[PDB]
RNA sequence: GGAACGAGGUAGAUGAAGAGGUCUGGAAAGGCCCGCCAUAGGAGGUAACAGCCCUGUAGUCAAAACUUCGUUCUCUCCUGA
RNA sequence: GACCGAUAGUGAACCAGUACCGUGAGGGAAAGGUGAAAAGCACCCCGGAAGGGGAGUGAAAGAGAUCCUGAAACCGUGUGCCUACAAGUAGUCAGAGCCCGUUAACGGGUGAUGGCGUGCCUUUUGUAGAAUGAACCGGCGAGUUACGAUCCCGUGCAAGGUUAAGCAGAAGAUGCGGAGCCGCAGCGAAAGCGAGUCUGAAUAGGGCGCAUGAGUACGUGGUCGUAGACCCGAAACCAGGUGA
RNA sequence: UAUCCUUGGGAGUCAGACUGCGAGUGAUAAGAUCCGUAGUCGAAAGGGAAACAGCCCAGACCGCCAGCUAAGGUCCCAAAG
RNA sequence: AACAGUGGUAGGAGAGCGUUCUAAGGGCUGUGAAGCCAGACCGGAAGGACUGGUGGAGCGCUUAGAAGUGAGAAUGCCGGU
């Protein structure tokens, strides 16, 4: 028996498609080059789920940063710190106090300054 | 094993022993599965065929020179990438048939009779004789026996009055002895076999 | 069985692989024939036993002997096989050859000497090993060539 | 149509009770001034085709019984 | 070369049984509830999918004329141990 | 009919060997579908007409003659978000603001700004490659079938296994058909001998075998042989014709 | 520690590249050429060397807005003196 | 359950998705089938549903069978733009 293309082709390239709402002219429309920028994407955005863990992490840190120099301490000191006086509280958790609660934030730098200053 | 002999009435004449070497044997399925297949497959009839770049109409020249023209080389309009081109491939006339062991071909339909007389799909009649030919008639006779959907009715001989009065009944096939078969059993749900009939597929089976 | 619930035997069929259907199946694109040369080409190879010029393994190698046309070649049977016979009974090759220890009787049928025999038999046959003619008239029967 | 039997090589090997090839060997043909007696001794017995060609040439003798 | 007869081919004939009730619907052949014919439940068509609406089918018949085959008769021919 | 269903199937479903092309031999297309029924839109309005807007017919006119369905490229109209200091393989991750409200989901649309990031394919030691291929969209377009060989797997029987043609039968199953084929015994070039046999002067040694045994029929799958043999592609060769 | 061998079925491969080390050819030139030896690439994404197949670190089944480290770094770009 | 492993070209092996047709069962459909068009649903992937719009008569599901069975590339063929 014969088979006839039908209508598989079509409902596949749909679907490609539909994943390429939004790109710009061609890229929306086009099955080729549509299709070759949704396969692009998945090898961004799957690049980018592990970059997303170093850009958060970076800037927690930046923050901590700037809320330890304003306790007299830079940031290296203060997890040092931290780590002597057996504070396992994390750096998305440091930089949310450093932002949303700063005296919790100064009471932990200031546990950290005392084993420093031993 | 024994089961009840009917007669056309229906009502029971008591019972008879079927012999246990054809319808006591433990269904080999995978013959059965074989069976099937390689019947359906001889059914076949197999008459398709496509045209191949040789068989399509035309296409002798090169549609155009082979360098200058900036065209794909081409050697015929009758390619296969060509609308209208040779089919590659494709189906050709063949033959589905193939033969099992003729050990295999008494082992499946022994297997599906003994499965017939698992199910209780067995009817054995003292005798079928019908009058004349006529409809009405075979058809009371299968209200009779409680034959509800389809059934195979298997005669000694050649039953010209039984043959012609259950031919225009849907689901309803008469056979002769000699005509049984794998996939005429396994298709009907139930199994009318007169007594004469018996001892003949028992006679070449047994 | 019913038709609408068939089932083959466990590992009695296999699907076929169909090559040049896409990446994923392992043989899409060259399908199997890796990339470029004699090999790859349709209808591509060279002839059974070629060696790309080097003298072939045959070629290399001598001729030997000739056919004979006269060569007889007999059915042989055992002296195991003459035990499953009947005491008494004379085993000629028309016997053997109905009750089929035997298929075929090309020039005639010979007696060996290989196995056991405990059954006094009235053996005829075309040819005896030294063996077999022992071995048969040991057992009190007799051993005609026929 | 039936696979044809390469008859060259039917005319060389023989198939031995294991399904083995028996062949003869090379170099028995003339010069034989230029061998030593060792030699002419073991080249005029025969041999078993090896594994590698074996394979390779199998299929060539598959109609010889 | 000629008759008689038989079976065919080249047109045709006849041919059973539900507008069943009811529900949607432009339109029932469909759904539901009931029947009936069948040697006929092949098929096509009919306002949606029909064994019981039409042409049909199974079965049984039919040829002025032409044509094919067969069997008998006529006719023709014929000594061999 | 486990054949095609309008790029398929005949080149030709249609006024097709036609149109067209060629001096000629010759080559050679494209092109199906209103509705159940024309009931094929009376009449009115704009217009020279075409084409429209009503009104009627119809179940439907968003079925009105290239008249079943009507995808994508492509061309437009309206607007919810964004856009005139910006360096862009165009996305992806983070992310306010604004606008919506779903197959109700740790929702949808848009995206100021930040980080990262040189298409796809082929061919290559190595290609973002300034090496090759693709204007785009759609359809079509490439390991198949027959017969043999071999291996694995499954099944039947098993020192046995199996029929071919053919004859009966639904173009079937099946029954009959044992001719033939493979295996159970091998060794030798052969005569021949035979669990041995060949070499040899040899009860010697050694080779191949046996003792240390399973085959066969059918089916599926892998590979191979012969066939165009996975598909496309030469420049040429030959034969018969057509042209001054 | 968990490979190795025999038999059989199916392959692909025969253009290699650079880096370190031991040599030849060359001029103790070449991203040159030809071997030995180990690695990486080929067929390997991630981090570093600004970018940078072959160098340094290290092997991506997948999710996480968790943590510890490697090479390499910590004045700003740009995480950390 | 524990332990271990899970980059990959040529290539080998396994398990599947989907398309057309057939058989057998069981269904859906004029109270609207296939196709087409949306959507924020489901599955590990190929993919599968549900709802609404269009459409106006055919089509799934389960098991098995058979293949003209899956396209993005061939300066591919044809059509449209
Ligand atoms: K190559
Ligand atoms: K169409
Ligand atoms: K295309
Ligand atoms: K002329
Ligand atoms: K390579
Ligand atoms: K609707
Ligand atoms: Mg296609
Ligand atoms: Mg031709
Ligand atoms: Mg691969
Ligand atoms: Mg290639
Ligand atoms: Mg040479
Ligand atoms: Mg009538
Ligand atoms: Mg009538
Ligand atoms: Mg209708
Ligand atoms: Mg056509
Ligand atoms: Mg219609
Ligand atoms: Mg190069
Ligand atoms: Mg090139
Ligand atoms: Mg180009
Ligand atoms: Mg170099
Ligand atoms: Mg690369
Ligand atoms: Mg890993
Ligand atoms: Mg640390
Ligand atoms: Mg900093
Ligand atoms: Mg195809």
């Amino acid at each position: 028996p014969r088979v006839k293309g039908g209508t598989v082709t079509r409902k596949r390239r749909k679907k490609v498609l539909k994943l390429a709402k939004g790109y710009f002219g061609s890229k929306h429309t086009l099955y080729k080059v549509a299709n070759q920028q949704v396969m692009k994407s998945g090898n961004y955005a799957f690049r980018d789920r592990r970059q997303k863990k170093r850009d958060f992490r970076k800037l927690w840190i930046t923050r901590i940063n700037a809320a330890a120099r304003m306790n007299g301490l830079s940031y290296s000191r203060l997890m040092h710190g931290l780590k002597l006086s057996g504070i396992e509280v994390n750096r998305k958790m440091l930089a949310d106090l450093a932002v949303n609660d700063l005296t919790a934030f100064n009471q932990l730098a200031d546990a950290a300054k005392a084993q420093l200053n031993k | 094993p024994k089961v009840a002999l009917y007669n056309q009435n229906g009502s029971t004449a008591g019972d008879i022993e079927l012999n246990a070497s054809v319808f006591g044997i433990e269904p080999n399925e995978s013959v059965v599965f074989d069976a099937i297949l390689m019947q359906r497959a001889s059914l076949r009839q197999g008459t398709h065929k496509v045209k191949n770049r040789s068989e399509v109409r035309g296409g002798g020249r090169k549609p155009w020179r082979q360098k200058g023209t900036g065209r794909a080389r081409q050697g015929s309009i009758r390619s296969p990438q060509w609308r209208g081109g040779g089919v590659v491939f494709g189906p050709t006339p063949r033959s589905y048939s193939y033969k099992l062991p003729k050990k295999v071909r008494r082992l499946a339909i022994k297997s599906v009779l003994s499965s017939k007389v698992i199910d209780n799909n067995i009817i054995v009649l003292e005798d079928l004789t019908l009058d004349t030919a006529k409809t009405k008639e075979m058809a009371a006779i299968l209200k009779g026996l409680s034959v509800e959907k389809k059934a195979l009715i298997v005669t000694a001989d050649a039953n010209e009055a039984v043959a012609l009065s259950a031919r225009n009944i849907p689901g309803v096939t008469v056979v002769e002895a000699n005509g049984i078969n794998v996939l005429d059993v396994v298709n009907h749900e139930k199994l009318l076999i007169t007594k004469a009939a018996v001892e003949k597929v028992e006679e070449v089976l047994a | 069985m019913k038709l609408h619930e068939l089932k083959p035997s466990e590992g009695s069929r296999k699907t076929r692989n169909r090559v040049g259907r896409g990446i994923g199946s392992g043989n899409g694109k060259t399908a199997g024939k890796g990339h470029k040369g004699q090999n790859a080409r349709s209808g591509g190879g060279v002839r059974p036993g070629f060696e790309g010029g080097q003298m072939p393994l045959f070629q290399r190698l001598p001729k030997r002997g000739f056919t004979n046309i006269n060569r007889k070649e007999y059915a042989v049977v055992n002296l195991d096989k003459l035990n499953g016979f009947a005491e008494g009974t004379e085993v000629t090759p028309e016997l053997l050859l109905e009750t089929g220890v035997i298929s075929k009787l090309n020039a005639g049928v010979k007696i060996l000497g290989n196995g056991k025999l405990e059954k006094k038999l009235t053996v005829k046959a075309n040819k005896f090993s030294a063996s077999a003619k022992e071995a048969v008239e040991a057992a009190g029967g007799t051993a005609e060539v026929i | 149509p039936k696979m044809k039997t390469h008859r060259g090589s039917a005319k060389r090997f023989k198939k031995t009770g294991s399904g083995k090839l028996k062949r003869s060997h090379a170099y028995t043909s003339h010069l034989f001034a230029n061998k030593s007696q060792k030699q002419k001794r073991k080249l005029r017995k025969s041999a078993v085709v090896s594994a590698g060609d074996f394979k390779r040439i199998k299929q060539m003798l598959a109609n010889i019984k």
